């Protein structure tokens, strides 16, 4: 029914549903700050938001790769 | 440096058998010694065996 | 066909465990029921209570 | 009713009943880590659990294959 | 039951080795946040954060090395 | 529970080396502030505060140097 | 008394070769864990962990090679 | 009774090379701490700290390079 | 002389090719350990050690390629 | 079938071992009972005791 999703899909999506709104908060803060680049209260906010977003996307991609290797090693042994 | 050593070991196996019937006896055992510095928990051992 | 299963159970745990350490003169260390080396500021005890 | 199990099934089951709880520990770790990805206390634990899982699955598969090939070689000589 | 592997038993060593650092760091930060301009507090926090950084690095590097030692052996069963 | 690392062991070496300076400066400050414009007070205060500055700088720079020596050695574990 | 094969002999030669390394690595890791940043502990541990990694690799590859030399002969009895 | 590999030997060469530097640094810091404001002490410590930092680096980089060679030779047995 | 195979001849061609590197690399280390902070010494050791690295890797790879040629021919005698 | 085992043991060790090496004036290195001289700079001998 819903677009077919496998195990890796269901792992990747776990992060997205974990960081409930970060994807929006980053663009929100980015626009507020671009409105007035020289404001320290905005800079101190956006530093934190962008750091969080970086760590999240990185750890997501590494975990998906490890779960690809674990499977390929098993499939190889069928033959 | 000068050093001297003396050692002595006596063993007895005892087996009961009937006449004309072949029999075997077989045994082995391990003896341990406590290394120094017991915080550095370790042991040494050896096995003796006879058939 | 009739199949019947019945089960009852009762459990209780109660009391304390103690351990600790003391340093004197920074020259003698004393410790009580510790399986590990100690940081030698001493005067440090724990009472683990379960009920 | 209950599954017939062969010999290879017994070998695999030794691993499955060896790691009593890892199968679920890994999932719980992931759930909380994904909830708050930027905590190094969560990260340091998840790294260990995931590595243990990888080794477990790998050893299990390699072992099964070896027994398969011993059996196959014995069976061939019946002819 | 708290089933732990070999890597788990390795990692746990550092957690028990740094007896209290985990709490100490949090407390030092908790107080410094209330008075950022006290140098007697800044000097404390610099040391605790350094200790924390080095501890987390050494721990994750050692776990990574033992993973490769194991995987290399497993590979040779075939 | 009062665990201390090697960087702590170094920092505290200064703090226990300059026996009293932290109190001496605090006293001199209040004396001067109570009756400013006293050359006898100003002369002393200058010295105490001046060397307190050096003490703090030397300590923090020493700790950073050590930290990066250790991080460089840890990087080679992999 | 227990039975030990040719491959067990080959493997055992390494264990009796590296006399103490198995204990050295354990105690060096506990001494490090007690003070996770001390340049002498880091410099010692990097050496012992490296020697351990090489020991386990050379052992397992050798046993693998001998297994294949034997299987290649057994195949020809047929 | 010690046991030492080849990387152990290589490492120990530097330790037996620099006869006393590890004590020299600790005593120079020891006296400096008593009087952080003295130029002759600062100038002596600045040198010793640097010699020490370079010593530890060259040690760890050499030990890594050797480990990387051996790991590449053993790979070719299989 | 002891028996030596074709792979031994191939291996030894390298050793006899690099007449003296085998020892130059050790003397360089013994000197550099005396004063680890002499750039004239460091600039020399970097070169010698790089040469040694390339030498050992070329050696092993060549040996393996000839092993796999021979094995492939021997397979077809059956 | 009765199976019986009995075991008794006594162990005792006492005394001291001496070893060490001293640098003398940048003139001579002297060492006692080191199997390959660690050649510590300065001086200190060590006596190791157990009982």
């Amino acid at each position: 029914a819903t677009p077919w999703s496998g195990y890796l899909d269901d792992v990747s999506a776990k992060f997205d549903t974990g960081v409930d709104n970060l994807q929006t908060q980053v663009t929100e803060a980015l626009d507020k700050l671009a409105a007035k680049p020289s404001d320290p209260a905005l800079l101190a906010a956006y530093q934190s938001k962008l750091s969080e977003y970086n760590l999240y996307r990185n750890a997501q991609s590494n975990t998906v790769k490890v779960f690809k290797d674990i499977d390929a090693a098993i499939i190889q042994n069928f033959r | 440096l000068e050093e001297k050593k003396q050692a002595t070991v006596v063993s007895r196996p005892v087996l009961l058998t009937q006449e004309n019937v072949p029999a075997i006896f077989d045994n082995n055992r391990t003896f341990y010694t406590k290394l120094i510095g017991e915080r550095n928990v370790a042991l040494e051992h050896v096995t003796y065996g006879t058939m | 066909l009739w199949i019947v299963d019945l089960n009852k159970s009762d459990l209780e745990r109660l009391g304390t465990s103690w351990s600790g350490s003391i340093t004197i003169g920074d020259k003698l260390g004393v410790s009580l029921n510790q399986s590990s080396i100690s940081t030698l500021d001493g005067s440090r005890f724990i009472a683990a209570v379960n009920a």
